[PDB]
């Protein structure tokens, strides 16, 4: 669906100027509801947490047409020189800036040591803070030739923790949506920093759903006192 | 009842019987009040809360039969003899006919078949017109009335890629003028509305008797000429 047709079936599923008792809307706030909806519904589909759907990022093939449109691949070999982290081999990437969540994360090493295996692939472990210290030394689970351990900091960084030298850095995580914006909002206002029209960027199977969302979201909005 | 019955008993019952005897009323005067009970009863009975009965057009026989013989049905004619300035883009002009008095079932033949033409009000527009869609629904037509001239000009709204081949207007006709007797004189022609022959009335006999009264009941207010009489029966009017 366009943004033509977002407003009107908006207006239609609201019942907008017909003779019952029905809510109206402007065009900013079937935007603000519009977008409201778009991202409530891909958080709670990547969390699983929908009960109408209960699956995960990726866990079905519905959910994977939904939220296709949002995978973006990165790729990054600059290091941040002046960081403080817990332990001496330890790099740091920036981060996109735009990333919601991260799906996968693989980082490719060069160094002389693990000879003849150079330019190795190796698994990107996100491991939480209590696990570093008795996972350092671990074997197992530790850093190696086959696997770096990533602890997310401030300022948008990763803290990738390595045994060898880390020269590349691969992601694909899921980007901010673009927002659903149905006309050029004037001068001061914006959704998610954007003034002029948006459309949707995911697929049409579920820009039905998000239009009945954003109607519940718009009947709360203005039946939450009554 | 002719005429000249309506001028006799019209005497009968305002003062050939009176104890005190009013002078008699000439034959112009007698049909200038034979005409506004004619129109004030119809007012009276076209609308439920004109009449004490409560009940309008078509909620009696009795209504039915009063109206019988008022109704009429005519085509509008399309207005594209001149030009115009319509108030909506997409609306074609047709003129009514010149003896209206009301209006009660409107339908244009498309070729898309038949649809009833529902007249919406002027808040009515503005809400329809705020909606996406702005047409009739599948079976019907809307209409609002545009500038006019001399008759009333009508503006028909269909639906896209309709067009209109007759447009139908069942109406109840403006009643003729009761004159009992043909008002030529040499010191001038007077009319009651534009004719000075002999008009019979043309309505049903059923309500002759009523137009009767009115016209007795109006002939007494003038006669009593104090002004609580003249708004009394003025509200009647309506």
């Amino acid at each position: 669906m366009t943004n033509k047709e977002f407003s009107d079936g908006f207006s239609t599923l609201l019942n907008s100027f017909g003779i019952t008792p029905n809510i109206t809307l402007d065009e900013y706030e079937k935007s603000t509801f519009l977008t409201n909806a778009q991202e409530q519904l891909i958080i709670d589909i990547y969390s699983g947490r929908n009960i109408i759907y209960g699956k995960s990022f990726e866990q079905t093939e519905e959910i994977r047409r939904y939220l296709s449109n949002l995978v973006e691949t990165y790729e990054t070999s600059t290091k941040v020189t002046g960081k403080l982290g817990l332990s001496k081999d330890s790099v740091f990437f920036e981060i996109p800036q735009d990333t919601w969540f991260i799906t996968y994360e693989v980082a490719f090493l060069k160094d002389s040591r693990l000879g003849c295996l150079d330019g190795i692939e190796a698994s990107v472990v996100p491991l939480p803070q209590d696990d570093l210290y008795r996972a350092k030394d671990n074997p197992f689970r530790g850093p190696s030739k086959d696997r770096v351990l990533r602890l997310d900091i401030k300022s948008d960084l990763a803290e990738l923790i390595s045994k060898y030298n880390v020269d590349k850095y691969l992601m694909r995580y899921i980007s901010q949506p673009t927002p659903i914006i149905l006309v050029d909002l004037p001068d001061g206002l914006s959704i998610n920093g954007v003034s002029t029209e948006s459309e949707c960027e995911l697929n049409p199977v579920v820009h039905r759903a998000i239009l009945e969302r954003a109607v519940q979201l718009a009947i709360i909005s203005k039946t939450q006192l009554t | 009842m002719n005429v000249n019955e309506f001028s006799n008993e019209f005497d009968v019952l305002y003062n050939n019987i009176m104890s005190n005897a009013a002078p008699g009323l000439n034959e112009y005067e007698k049909s200038v009040l034979l005409t506004k009970a004619q129109e004030e009863i119809v007012k009276n009975y076209f609308e439920p809360a004109g009449n004490k009965y409560g009940k309008g057009l078509d909620d009696s026989p009795k209504r039915q039969i009063d109206f019988s013989e008022l109704i009429k049905v005519g085509e509008g004619v399309l207005n594209t003899s001149a030009p115009t300035i319509t108030f909506d883009k997409r609306a074609k002009v047709y003129d009514l006919p010149a003896d209206l008095f009301l209006v009660i079932n409107e339908a244009v033949d498309t070729n898309a078949g038949t649809k009833q033409i529902v007249p919406i009000s002027y808040s009515d527009y503005t809400r329809l017109m705020s909606r996406p869609y702005k047409e009739p629904v599948k079976y019907q037509a809307w209409r609002i009335i545009t500038t006019s001239i001399n008759n009333i000009s009508v503006e028909l709204i269909v639906n896209s890629n309709e067009t209109i081949t007759d447009y139908k207007v069942r109406y109840i006709r403006r009643p003729a003028p009761i004159i009992t007797t043909n008002l030529s004189s040499e010191y001038g022609d007077v009319t009651i509305n534009g004719v000075s022959t002999v008009s019979e009335c043309e309505l049903n006999p059923i309500i002759h008797s009523e137009i009767l009264q009115r016209a007795v009941e109006l002939a007494k207010a003038a006669y009593q000429g104090d002004l609580q009489a003249s708004v009394e029966l003025g509200q009647r009017s309506e």
